RNA sequence: GGCCCAUUCGGGUCUUGUAAUUGGAAUGAGUACAAUGUAAAUACCUUAACGAGGAACAAUUGGAGGGCAAGUCUGGUGCCAG
């Protein structure tokens, strides 16, 4: 909930550590009818494969749960993702400042608290 | 460049199998056997790496992500091969089972190098690569720069510029046909024409602290990496 | 039952479909880029209008707003990666300077025509929809595919295609068999 | 509204008034008097054509729609079948 | 088309010093001050007139933008017989010899060039034409070669630089006559490739208005050239 | 629909070649002159007013 | 063209072109027939 | 000598393929006045209407005409003098700005016109490939611009 | 020079080969302020060597 | 002063050599002084790239005459061997030409280098 | 500065032994 | 000969038209041998053979104009008009 996508975009440039990119042809959803997977789709998918490998069996998707996880996840795509890069976060309104803001109790409140941080 | 991979018997050099690359632009450019394994990795000019099992006499998988001809490939006991794409200027590692990719790019510019100094040649292409370690590798560029790499950092940890020196300046008797010597000397343009030797060869003994570089300067240079694996010396 | 689902339209009809200038514009655009109907342009115009609406929102915000630098640099990175926005013009006013024919130029059909694999945009379209064009190791048959720079580099004929090294099509081997017979 | 809030209206065909008119495909040929089933108010309607006048006969159900002045209505179906469909011989009128 | 043995039908053009050669093809043609030779390999007509052998040279609109302007139908040209002409951007005699052919022996063409490497051919061409004077100098600094130029009825600008309006301005103030001629060739790519072809031409017409040229007409050089036009003006110092 | 728009577009290009001159690769080979003829008094100039 | 094809007038060269003559021959026949 | 002006190379039939962002708009005197009536400030009104950076441009005739209006229309004169408004020089005798503008749009197909005068909208409409800007309702409106 | 045989199947190969060299030595003369014959001499021996091969 | 002028610096040489390889793959590259010469004659070239280390440099100064007479921008690179490697060809290359094609897939990056060449001149 | 300020917040929002690692270890010994 | 502008008269522009003949390639819907999939089975994915000139392997809807008879009607100042 605190995570908002583009801050990690800056981190990736500012991390100075590589990002484990995948192959160009491996990323089409289905023959071009579904665009390239967004970066998020490649993490949530690998959670499944990493989650499948240990349990030694697949996960079937319930007929009900199928009706809020497949389409909209790929209707956001055709509405948002163009060439596999998400554009939905841009139109959406979020309080970006609060997620970054030092709202934790360890925050500057008096002159001494900020004076400590200089030390 | 015959777009074939012929396997020969060691004892008699007799052909037992021929494996075409099945690509018009698939000229094989570098081959690297997985250490203590039957796996073979073939880097071709078709911008792809093909993976084979020699005991199997069959092709396994094709790897994609280079942006130019793949000149060199190196492998160690692990399946983590490293490759260089020349003009794309990207050093690159694979996991064959996961199929994912690391991208390493040099990112040095003479303008800043001269400023922090206050002849440096821009890198043109990465032609050679050798794996010192499963977690470290070295590359050689066509600006005479040999760079040390780690999987932790995309950029080089350490670079040694103009390793093999600068190419001899062209003779003034061949630079121009003008009789007056001073006229010919101006055609030398001082030192802006001078270019560095290229790293034609670069080999590192596996899991060791030394590696060898090669060029047409006329000498083989042996380098030693530091114990911390953060730098090397001649 | 269980929660229903959100879905959205990728295009919107223009304010007035009937300006002669407008019609001549779709005529030029479909002719140059071989578009099937006006729904593709309506889609691209909708998407570009959304990007511009975001960009003007950011131009409105004062420089050094966290929101502004955030949202705009993210826009610039995405528009660069799709290849529309060149490396030297990474600033939001030039995001405000795009034009739809850039997005049509990024359509896989256009590269299949442009790189020389096809002699025409329509030839490119029939090759793509017929599974003769591969983006690296993967066969793609959608002309509306948006090609990235790294994906632009790797356009080729597919291994299974008769033009990529597979066996001659049904017509060729059929005629060869009849000639032999 | 012509139909008192409805988009279409039923009626019963009483007489084809211009059937005796001389000039072919005439406007007077073209008029048929229809009695609305709702209220018993007799009115007149336009057909698609003298060929399509030929499908319609007396005492058959006809669907009316908004359109010689004085006539504001157009027959669109007869006995639950589209006149245009009959005119294209794509359907047969049920008796 | 114009094959060696055929005959053609040479008549004057609307503009003085310009001729048209009729036939199966129509050629924009003008006479030769140095008969018997071609300057850039151009083709030449011979006419027998009482008998003396007068010669003419063909104008190629594609090579010469001025010739393209004629084909485009420029209304009025200040370049004419007996008028001084100061032509900027003299790469070679491809067009200067043609501009010379209009003015005649009575007039002169003041050819200006910057780079040395074309100048050698321009000097050599100037020898065959006793009225052509090469001033190989940077047109951005007219004062360097004010030594060389007597006054001019019309200034023609072939210079392809972003700051050409300034070069044309400084030359025009020094050397052009009041009510004098100005002709400029514009390539929007050279000035500003970022913006469309047209808007550059709007901007170029503006500068001429601030440094006191009343511009008269513009002509796009299609099909002979892309992204080009020839703007012609009158220098109203008043 | 695709082929119809294709024929319409090539149709539309031609009517533009009729109304106005367009660039078609420029000079190709030796210069053969004005094929349609040169007209003495017709000026296509745009006059600044 | 060769010296033999080079002539004194524009006109008589047009005769040496066989393609022009056949084109002229066929139309005159059509024009007379309609006349 | 007879003169037949060329049709601009920037015009595909009736579609103008040259006018692209950023746009240039010519402002008529009425447009500043009607802009003030609707409380629609000048530059954003094109920004939100056209979704592009716009370079407003005023002629000497328009500058002259705003001045002769009188004290009743001071703020209209001032607003024409905002720095983002560039000025267009004129080399013709008359101060009639309507005839000045039609020539320029006839002359050159890179401008949008901003006006609400009745005599002007009909005349410019006849000129092909010319977008027209007007102020109506609560914000500006663009009629003949395919990119919108 | 093909109308007066200045440079004159194998015979044609020498002519084109010599023509390329002639197109060369023309340059060294034209664009050098004081052209020398050093490059002309080494240029001619290259033509000479080609002669015995064919 | 030198006949070899202007000479692109290290950086600008890199983007130019990026043009030549990518043009070479697209069949938009005519390489060599001789076939560079015709492309100027036909007026089908964006720009002509030459090598400043040629032995002698003299053998390529006919090309700039044609370019500047034809208003074609041009540049010299320090190395011919590097230029030839960029041409996709197993030998050194002293001159190369990129041909005019608005229907090319690499229009933008050529016109990108075009602008820098014009600034250099 | 703001990028870091986000990083400590996630650290705040987000004897030393992991149950899963102990489960992986027996799987590895099982391996 | 084709096209464009124009109430008016006319003006502007050039590679075009076929309601002509002809060649070799590509492949989808269909006809479908298999395996896989699964409690079993359907479906999905993968995959042998066959599969186009009227490619008759024959998508529609709406609108604007015509023109034709030893044809029919109505009104007229003939051969006209509706």
């Amino acid at each position: 909930k605190s995570r908002m996508q583009a801050m990690e975009e800056y981190i990736r440039e500012s991390s100075d550590q590589p990002d484990w990119s995948a192959s160009i042809g491996a990323d089409i959803v289905n023959h071009g009818r579904g665009g390239i997977k967004s970066l998020r789709d490649t993490e949530k998918e690998r959670r499944v494969t990493s989650f499948e490998e240990d349990n030694f069996t697949r996960l079937n998707i319930t007929n009900k749960a199928e009706k809020r996880k497949q389409k909209q996840r790929e209707r956001n795509a055709r509405m948002n993702v163009i060439g596999g890069e998400d554009f939905g976060i841009f139109s959406s309104k979020r309080k970006l400042e609060d997620s970054t803001s030092r709202r934790g109790a360890k925050k500057t409140r008096s002159a001494w608290d900020r004076a400590q941080r200089r030390l | 460049r015959d777009r074939k991979l012929i396997v020969w018997s060691t004892e008699s050099l007799s052909p037992v199998k021929v494996i075409p690359t099945k690509d018009r632009r698939g000229e094989v450019l570098s081959l690297a056997f997985r250490k203590n394994s039957d796996q073979l990795y073939a880097s071709c000019a078709d911008f792809k790496i093909r993976t084979y099992s020699i005991n199997q006499f069959s092709q396994l998988e094709i790897l994609y992500g280079h942006h130019d001809i793949v000149e060199d490939i190196s492998a160690l006991a692990m399946e983590r091969c490293v490759t260089v794409g020349a003009r794309d200027r990207t050093a690159m590692l694979w996991k064959i089972p996961d199929e994912t990719r690391l991208t390493f790019r040099g990112g040095d510019e003479p303008q800043k190098l001269l400023r922090r100094w206050m002849l440096f040649f821009c890198e043109g292409s990465i032609d050679v690569v050798s794996m010192v370690d499963d977690f470290h590798f070295i590359t050689g560029s066509d600006n005479g720069n040999i760079c040390l790499w780690s999987l932790a950092k995309k950029k080089p940890i350490f670079t040694e510029r103009i390793a093999h020196g600068i190419l001899p300046e062209p003779s003034f008797n061949d630079i121009s046909g003008e009789t007056d010597e001073e006229l010919r000397k101006r055609q030398l343009q001082g030192k802006k024409l001078l270019q560095p030797f290229w790293i034609t060869s670069l080999y590192a003994i596996p899991y060791s602290n030394v590696f060898i570089s090669g060029s047409w300067s006329g000498s083989l240079k042996v380098w030693k990496i530091s114990d911390n694996l953060r730098s090397f010396e001649l | 039952p269980r929660a229903p689902r959100t879905y959205s339209k990728t295009y919107s009809t223009p304010k007035r479909p009937y300006e002669s200038s407008r019609l001549d514009a779709e005529l030029k655009l479909a002719g140059e880029f071989g578009l099937k109907n006006k729904k593709e342009i309506y889609r691209i115009s909708f998407q570009l209008s959304k990007i511009r609406r975001a960009a003007r929102d950011l131009l409105t915000r004062d420089e050094k707003d966290p929101k502004r630098l955030f949202e705009g640099n993210a826009l610039i990175r995405r528009l660069v990666r799709v290849g529309v926005l060149s490396e030297d013009k990474k600033k939001l006013d030039y995001v405000l300077a795009l034009k739809v024919e850039d997005f049509l130029e990024r359509r896989l059909q256009t590269q299949v025509y442009k790189l020389g694999l096809a002699k025409s945009v329509h030839h490119a379209r029939v090759l793509i929809t017929q599974r003769h064009i591969a983006v690296g190791k993967q066969i793609v048959n959608i002309p509306s595919f948006m090609v990235r720079l790294d994906s632009e580099k790797h356009i080729d004929f597919a291994p299974t295609s008769p033009f990529g090294g597979a066996r001659p099509g049904r017509v060729a081997r059929r005629n060869a068999a009849r000639k032999a017979e | 509204s012509p139909f008192g809030g409805s988009s279409h209206a039923k009626g019963i065909v009483l007489e084809k008034l211009g059937i005796e008119s001389k000039q072919p495909n005439s406007a007077i040929r073209k008029c048929v008097r229809v009695q609305l089933i709702k209220n018993g108010k007799k009115v007149t309607a336009f057909v698609p054509n003298d060929g399509c006048l030929n499908f319609v006969d007396e005492n058959d159900e006809v669907l009316l729609a908004g359109f010689i002045p004085g006539v504001r209505f157009k027959v669109v179906k007869v006995s639950g079948v589209s006149l245009l469909a009959l005119w294209k011989e794509k359907k047969e009128k049920p008796r | 088309g114009a094959r060696g043995g055929a005959k053609v039908v040479i008549e004057p053009h609307r503009h003085a010093g310009v001729y048209i050669a009729r036939g199966k093809e129509d050629l924009l043609v003008t006479k030769n001050m140095a008969p018997g030779e071609s300057v850039y390999g151009e083709k030449r007509i011979s006419v027998e007139e009482p008998p003396t052998k007068v010669e003419y040279r063909v104008w190629n609109p594609f090579r010469s933008k001025l010739a393209a302007g004629i084909m485009g139908g420029l209304d009025e040209l200040f370049i004419a017989p007996g008028k001084k002409v100061l032509y900027l951007g003299a790469a070679s005699g491809t067009s200067v010899s043609h501009v010379s052919d209009v003015v005649g022996p009575e007039g002169v063409v003041y050819a200006v060039e910057f780079s040395h490497r074309p100048g050698r051919e321009l000097i050599s061409m100037a020898k065959k034409r006793p009225n052509i004077i090469p001033i190989i100098e940077d047109a951005r600094h007219p004062q360097k070669y004010r030594m060389l130029i007597g006054m001019v009825d019309c200034v023609f600008a072939d210079v392809a630089q972003p700051d050409q309006a300034r070069i044309i301005a400084l030359n025009s103030h020094m050397f052009l006559k009041d009510q004098g001629g100005v002709v400029i060739s514009i390539k929007a790519n050279c000035i500003d490739s970022t913006v469309d072809a047209e808007t550059v031409f709007a901007r170029e017409v503006q500068k001429l208005r601030e440094e006191r040229i009343k511009p008269l007409e513009q002509l796009t050089l299609e099909p002979y050239e892309r992204d080009h036009c020839i703007v012609v003006g009158r220098y109203m110092r008043s | 629909s695709r082929v119809k728009k294709r024929k319409k577009y090539q149709k539309a290009q031609k009517k533009l070649k009729s109304v106005r001159a367009v660039y078609s690769g420029g000079q190709s080979g030796v210069y053969e002159g004005e094929k349609t003829g040169i007209k003495k008094g017709l000026t296509r100039s745009v006059k600044f007013k | 063209m060769n010296r033999k094809e080079r002539k004194s007038t524009i006109l008589e060269t047009l005769m040496g072109d066989e393609a022009s003559n056949k084109y002229f021959k066929r139309k005159y026949n059509e024009i007379q027939e309609k006349s | 000598t007879r003169n037949i002006p060329q049709v601009s190379s920037a015009l595909f039939f009736q579609y103008n393929q040259a006018i692209k962002p950023p746009y240039q708009v010519l402002i008529d005197t009425n447009f500043i006045n009607f802009s003030i009536q609707k409380k629609v400030d000048i530059v954003r009104g094109m920004m939100d209407c056209l979704l592009a950076k716009c370079n407003p441009l005023i002629t000497d005739c328009v500058m002259a005409e705003l001045e002769k209006l009188g004290p009743k229309y001071r703020i209209a004169l001032k607003l024409a003098r905002d720095p983002r408004i560039k000025r267009l020089s004129c080399s013709h005798k008359g101060t009639y700005a309507d005839d000045c503008l039609v020539h320029r749009v006839l002359q050159h197909k890179c401008y949008i016109v901003a006006t609400n005068d009745a005599g002007l909208k009909q005349r410019i409409r006849k000129i092909p490939g010319i977008p027209l800007m007007s102020v109506g309702g609560h914000a500006y409106v663009i009629e003949k611009l395919p990119d919108v | 020079g093909a109308e007066k045989a200045l440079f004159r199947k194998n015979k044609g190969r020498i002519s084109r080969y010599l023509a390329n060299k002639c197109s060369m030595a023309s340059r060294i003369d034209n664009y050098s302020e004081e052209p020398s014959n050093v490059f002309g001499s080494v240029l001619k021996k290259q033509v000479e060597q080609r002669l015995e091969f064919y | 002063n030198p006949k070899a002028f202007p000479l692109a610096d290290a950086a600008l040489t890199q983007q130019i050599l990026d043009v030549v390889q990518q043009a070479a793959n697209l069949r938009q590259l005519k390489k060599g002084a001789n076939e560079a010469t015709k492309t100027l004659n036909r007026g089908i070239s964006e720009f002509i790239i030459m090598a400043a280390d040629c032995e002698p440099i003299e053998i390529l100064l006919h090309l700039p005459l044609l370019c500047e007479d034809k208003n074609v921008p041009y540049v010299f690179v320090p190395s011919r061997v590097a230029l030839g490697r960029a041409c996709g060809v197993s030998r050194p290359v002293i001159a190369a030409s990129i041909t005019t094609n608005d229907a090319s897939a690499i229009k933008t990056q050529i016109y990108a280098v075009k602008d820098k060449i014009e600034t250099l001149l | 500065r703001l990028a870091k300020q986000y990083l400590e917040n996630l650290k705040s929002e987000a004897n030393n032994f992991d149950a899963g690692d102990l489960d992986k270890d027996i799987i590895a010994s099982r391996l």
